[PDB]
């Protein structure tokens, strides 16, 4: 992606994780597991929705549009009403197929900026309690049950309470 | 003890283009572009079609005997005319300024067909028994419903001045005739005169019309023509004819309402029993879309056409289920 | 519109 | 010991859109959208407007009495016509190809309203002191400041044959009357001849009129009719007149110099001492912005129209004051 | 933010910065105090100035446009003329309030970036002689005067002069 | 030991313009808007252009004795015509529905000069030698190569009656002239008939003309005038001259057929031994880039022609070399 | 640049580097010099060329378009042609520029991204076996010779094969 | 036109 | 169209 993060140094998506599109998967004594982030989740599903929503109400209504005859001796505004309609056509095919792209590309990118954002978070509140071993995964250096990796999840992580541990276990 | 970051990925097979690269298969995703249609002919927000079935807008105005007589007043959301027409102009002539009046007709939404000037007897010492084969009717010589032909009647033309006073409330469409013989002779065996004239008038409107006698060729078996003419008399307002030959006076006229978001189409498909908003002559749209691929023709609250195959909007992730 | 695509957004 | 990093945040209110979040309040920003005006009419980059006050353009080129006439020379930026118009065409008839004189007065910066064809004597041998309830003044029947109604003197209405030459060295506009009385009586009690032809021609102009007698349903208690007709002489052309009756000769004409960014607005608002760039039907705007949504009619150098209530530009941050 | 800096780990704006866009916060011994960057925010306005100059420069003076008139039996070129000032004014719409929305986007998320870039910076240069405390801020492991705010604001830190120090007091 | 991560510099200075800042020097980009033309006029995919030399549209249609004549059947890709077209009109009058004829032309692609009605003998006991000096040829008087005025024989102008009938399988475009005379005196010692008329009839047209008698003001020495009309005669159909006077008979129709992207330019430019797939009237333009500044009037396979001075792309990085 | 890596801590270019975009330069005992990354330029290659062709395909062939002519009372139908022609005209101006600099913006940043993204991975590759020096570059705690470069370039870089000689020397 | 925001910008 | 800026590219 454009900030390296889906399909970069984490290669691949979860099927297992059904419950969201950003989120974890922990893995300790207690068992192992996915749970999706809610809140990252909400806030590109709100964003991108309002986006999806904006596209459609730019575009309004078109109404009642209907072609018109002209006799043998109005072949100038004839093709005058042609050179109207498929101007417009053109112009509005245009419009359509390019908004489309951009906002496509656009979107990707913000998918792509959002999993970098939630890995630069956790890894900024874990900070050297554990290491990173590559591919968004961190390996601590103490034991964390179920309750701490609530702690991590939600974003409560107690740092000192764990510090001392991680250090010996450092050495 | 490890814990991962990492995004959805799910099973989806959508694929969508973007700028830097084309076709890249994600796990949400949105059509905006509609391109299905039920292909018939229905109801615009409640309110039926006006079917002009043989007959186009010409052939059903001027009252051509070969299609079948519509109600006496009908309302409608649109007006349709089928692809081969065989019915329109059944007399050679020219019908002038026939492309405005159907521009008048696409912002009408009701029509209430009256007899404005009686066969018997707003012509007297009058005939009109003038037929045609050119316009047929089962086999037999036949004429325009709506129109009358006043010939010569014991050897003479009486020169007529009649008038309508329009009491309808609406305006009100009047249509007639004029007729060119191929010769002087025929001209004088109908109206006996060589010198005849034709005045229409009402307040905005002024117009004379002169016999012009010349050989044409064949057409319909006629050397002769028949111009057509119209007017929308206001209401309150006043049409007066007078004549003295060459006259296919107007026997019933058209008393319109004016209505939005109407229009004509030419469309093959057929009528069916159902309802919708948006309507074009391959088929009816139910849609709520902002685009479609469809027609270019629509009627009724409609998704705008474009010439695009695929408008597909990425919503969810790049799916990687690797 | 809405995106219903999980069961527990707020839509 | 310790130092932070951080950005900007204010007190402001403004609220901007985006395409993933709606109402962002931002600390700068531009509005791009002008949407204020002084509700006023004002001069034009220095050049006041012609405002024709009662009349419309007919009723100012005929010269409808009931108008306070203007100053023989004007110079005028655009035309203002009053929504109420009351006075403009005062004897019934159609004013032909009106709307394409209206196009050609559109580029036109000023008028110079000569005698081409004075009273006393360019039509002797006939009476021009024809007046009509019609084109009333001061209760008082009159006519056209500009036209002159030729009748019959002493039983006869001799051939007139007269003309112009264009020295102005600028278009000329001349406009003329054709009357259209409602039977051969008056006719003959008018201009003596039952079969009158007015001929109008110059280089390139080639125009023949026939009386069409015809009773027509009363408008402003008349049942004859006048259809005015004009052209556009060029500067060394001459135009010539020549007619046995019915012709409503002119007496005034117009030169024109063409001019750009001109044009006709029907307004309601009054003419103040102000000055503007930029001018609309609502009043002027004064601004330098990209958009306006005030109104689509805009005459001079203004923003353009859209149908957008807010265009609000960020230049600043997203504003945190928490 | 899309960057994850404004409204991200940076939570709020100061409003006690009153001469910059983006900027410091200096905590020692002789005081506090805020003092913006100058650099950033030049870039920052000039970039801008020339995104809305550059707006309202492609939006060509809409001059002199007035209706026409038409008789009773010009009712086609009538419509005409309407499908095609409103074909116009339709698109016209169209492109003003997307173009608006698209660059108020691409604006917020330069800000966005540009804070970032700013911390990265920073961060860069101090390395390991002061720890990250969360919330786009650094304690130092030494004594930094006026005189040191305003090496490290200006972009001219000395690493080794305060490297003993640190590592001592970073034991 | 050390490793680096950079990009590419190289020595570029393509400057491109962003929305953030202008005038940027990068390393590689690629430019969408083509300024450069060979300045000749060239074939169109293999098709010469008709170029009608110092004649214009209606000069070559009616046959102006002054242009070099054309072979009897030509087929082009686009009509040029030159600025100072000094040979057009020669006889004074009006060209009706001109505009629409040229229009007609555009979707034209090839003609076949045919001799309609040969001079001798289609219209007997009527003289076929008359010429002016409006149209005149090496010094001496002379008239329309496609037309024939036909004028009185021994003290009479017998009523004519002939047609012609389409079996040339293509459309047929005839054109003809009605004489209008400046005195009576005249039209009595060129057509003997105070009274005369003109009367041009198909399947599908119908017209009658008369003699407009009236003093004109001098053009190019005449103070009469001939307005100039033209059909499209659809094949197998039946074209009929009926005339007793005035009458400036067809001599030479011509068969044509329809081709698409074809069209009229007015060119300075010459034709040399070149082919494109693009014309211009300032030149041939060859290239495959989207957009163009040269000239908004294009005929074949063209970029979109815009106003802008400058269209780069950048796709290289920043070049600094520093 | 939007990422901070062009004409950011990576001041200039490379005029050595005359194979690709994007890449390396190293510096061992057994000498110096360039080499391109070839992925990430073929990647961006592809990117952008789907892009121009994206933007030229967009863009339909103009067809015979002349102009028509109009008699002297026909001045409304003639003023009617020339305001479509001009709206046409300024629509598509409008657009093509428009475009044009959107597009130029997203490249560059685009280039930036990709920049920024080889940092990072180089950097993740490499881990502390090696300090970053600052510009975009790091300096190994043990020797390097081309294979080990070659390693780094093409993404196989064995960390515990040098762990431990660079933990000595790190010390 | 200028963006004022701040007294000691260079606009 | 192509972008042949390498002469290793794959185009
Ligand atoms: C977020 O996670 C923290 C840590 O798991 C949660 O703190 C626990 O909350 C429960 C309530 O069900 C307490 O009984 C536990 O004792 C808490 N653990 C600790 C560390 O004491 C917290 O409840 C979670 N919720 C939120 C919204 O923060
Ligand atoms: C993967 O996606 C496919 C759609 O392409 C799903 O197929 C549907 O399955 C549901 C129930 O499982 C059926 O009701 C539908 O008829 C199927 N087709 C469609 C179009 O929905 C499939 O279920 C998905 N499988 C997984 C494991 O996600
Ligand atoms: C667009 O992507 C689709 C994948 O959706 C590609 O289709 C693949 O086609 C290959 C060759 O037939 C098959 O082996 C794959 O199984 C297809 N994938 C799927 C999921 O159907 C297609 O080739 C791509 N088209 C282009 C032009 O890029
Ligand atoms: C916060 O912004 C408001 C504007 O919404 C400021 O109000 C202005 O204050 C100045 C002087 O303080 C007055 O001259 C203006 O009349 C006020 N209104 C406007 C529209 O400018 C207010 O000053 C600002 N306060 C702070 C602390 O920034
Ligand atoms: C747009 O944002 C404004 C804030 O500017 C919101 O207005 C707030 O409205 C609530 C409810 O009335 C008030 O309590 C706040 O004090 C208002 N804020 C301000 C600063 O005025 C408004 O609700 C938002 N509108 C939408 C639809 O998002
Ligand atoms: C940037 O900051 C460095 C460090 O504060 C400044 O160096 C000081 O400059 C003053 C001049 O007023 C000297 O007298 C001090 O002795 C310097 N301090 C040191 C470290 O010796 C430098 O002047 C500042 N200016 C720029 C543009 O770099
Ligand atoms: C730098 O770029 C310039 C182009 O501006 C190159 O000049 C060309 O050099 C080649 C061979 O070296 C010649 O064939 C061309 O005629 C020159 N001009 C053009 C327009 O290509 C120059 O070679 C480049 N130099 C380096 C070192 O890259
Ligand atoms: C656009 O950039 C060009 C650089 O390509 C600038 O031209 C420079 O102009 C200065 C002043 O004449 C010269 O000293 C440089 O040598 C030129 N550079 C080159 C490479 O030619 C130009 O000034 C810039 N224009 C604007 C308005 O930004
Ligand atoms: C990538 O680099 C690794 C390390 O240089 C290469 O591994 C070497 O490959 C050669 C084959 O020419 C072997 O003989 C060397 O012994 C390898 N070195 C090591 C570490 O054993 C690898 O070949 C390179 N190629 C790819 C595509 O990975
Ligand atoms: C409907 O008409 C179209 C022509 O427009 C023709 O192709 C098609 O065969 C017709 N279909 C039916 C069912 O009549
Ligand atoms: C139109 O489609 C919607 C979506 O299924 C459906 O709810 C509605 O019934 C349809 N309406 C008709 C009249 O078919
Ligand atoms: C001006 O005219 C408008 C109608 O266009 C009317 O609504 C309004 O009342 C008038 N106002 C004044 C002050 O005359
Ligand atoms: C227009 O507005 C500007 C901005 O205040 C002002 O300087 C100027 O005086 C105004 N012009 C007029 C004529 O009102
Ligand atoms: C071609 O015509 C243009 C006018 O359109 C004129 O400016 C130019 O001088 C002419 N050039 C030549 C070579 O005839
Ligand atoms: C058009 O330009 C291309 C690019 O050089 C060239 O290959 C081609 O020969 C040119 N065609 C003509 C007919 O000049």
């Amino acid at each position: 992606g454009l900030f390296g993060a889906i399909a970069g140094f984490i290669e691949g998506g979860w099927t297992g994780m059904i419950d969201g599109w950003y989120g974890y998967h922990h893995q300790n004594e207690q068992g192992s597991g996915y749970a999706a982030d809610q809140k990252s989740t909400q806030n590109a599903i709100n964003g991108i929705t309002n986006k999806v929503n904006t596209v459609i109400e730019k575009m309004n209504i078109q109404f009642t549009a209907v072609g018109k005859e002209f006799n043998k001796l109005e072949k100038r505004m004839e093709n005058l009403n042609k050179k109207v309609d498929d101007g417009f056509l053109d112009i509005w095919t245009y419009n359509a197929e390019l908004l489309v792209l951009l906002e496509n590309e656009r979107t990707l990118d913000f998918h792509d900026s959002n999993v970098k954002n939630l890995y630069e978070k956790v890894k900024s509140q874990l900070k050297n309690n554990a290491k990173e071993i590559g591919n968004g995964c961190f390996e601590f250096y103490h034991k964390c049950d179920n309750e701490c990796m609530e702690s991590v999840r939600n974003g409560t992580y107690d740092y000192p309470k764990y510090s001392e541990e991680s250090k010996l276990n450092r050495e | 003890d490890t814990i991962c970051i990492g995004y959805h990925a799910n099973n989806s097979t959508d694929t969508v283009d973007t700028v830097l690269e084309k076709n890249v298969t994600v796990t949400h995703s949105v059509n905006l572009l509609e391109d299905s249609h039920n292909g018939k002919l229905c109801r615009l927000k409640g309110i039926a079609p006006l079917q002009l079935g043989k007959c186009n807008i010409a052939g059903w105005l001027l009252g051509n005997p070969e299609c079948d007589p519509l109600l006496p007043v009908r309302s409608w959301s649109y007006i349709v005319e089928t692809p081969n027409s065989e019915n329109g102009i059944c007399y050679p002539g020219d019908f002038i300024d026939y492309e405005e009046l159907r521009e008048q007709l696409s912002s009408v939404s009701s029509f209430e067909r009256f007899e404005i000037f009686p066969k018997e007897s707003s012509w007297p010492n009058h005939n009109t028994n003038g037929v045609t084969a050119a316009c047929s009717h089962e086999g037999k010589s036949s004429f325009y419903r709506n129109l009358l032909w006043l010939t010569e009647k014991e050897g003479s033309y009486p020169k007529l001045k009649n008038s309508y006073v329009n009491k309808k409330g609406k305006e009100v469409l009047v249509l007639w005739g004029i007729h060119h013989p191929p010769n002087s002779k025929e001209q004088q065996n109908l109206y006996q005169n060589e010198n005849a004239y034709v005045s229409v008038v009402t307040s905005n409107y002024n117009r004379r019309f002169t016999p012009e006698i010349a050989e044409r060729p064949k057409v319909r078996d006629q050397a002769g023509r028949m111009n057509y003419y119209w007017t929308l008399l206001k209401p309150g307002d006043t049409i007066i004819f007078e004549a003295n030959g060459n006259l296919i006076a107007p026997m019933y006229a058209f008393a319109l309402s004016r209505g939005f978001g109407s229009g004509i189409i030419t469309s093959n498909a057929s009528m069916h029993e159902c309802n919708t908003k948006c309507q074009t002559p391959l088929g009816a749209i139910n849609s709520s879309l902002p685009y479609q691929n469809i027609h270019p023709v629509t009627i009724g609250e409609c998704p705008k056409y474009v010439r695009s195959a695929k408008l597909r909007m990425v919503t969810g992730l790049r799916n990687i289920p690797s | 519109x809405a995106l219903e695509y999980f069961e527990w957004l707020s839509x």
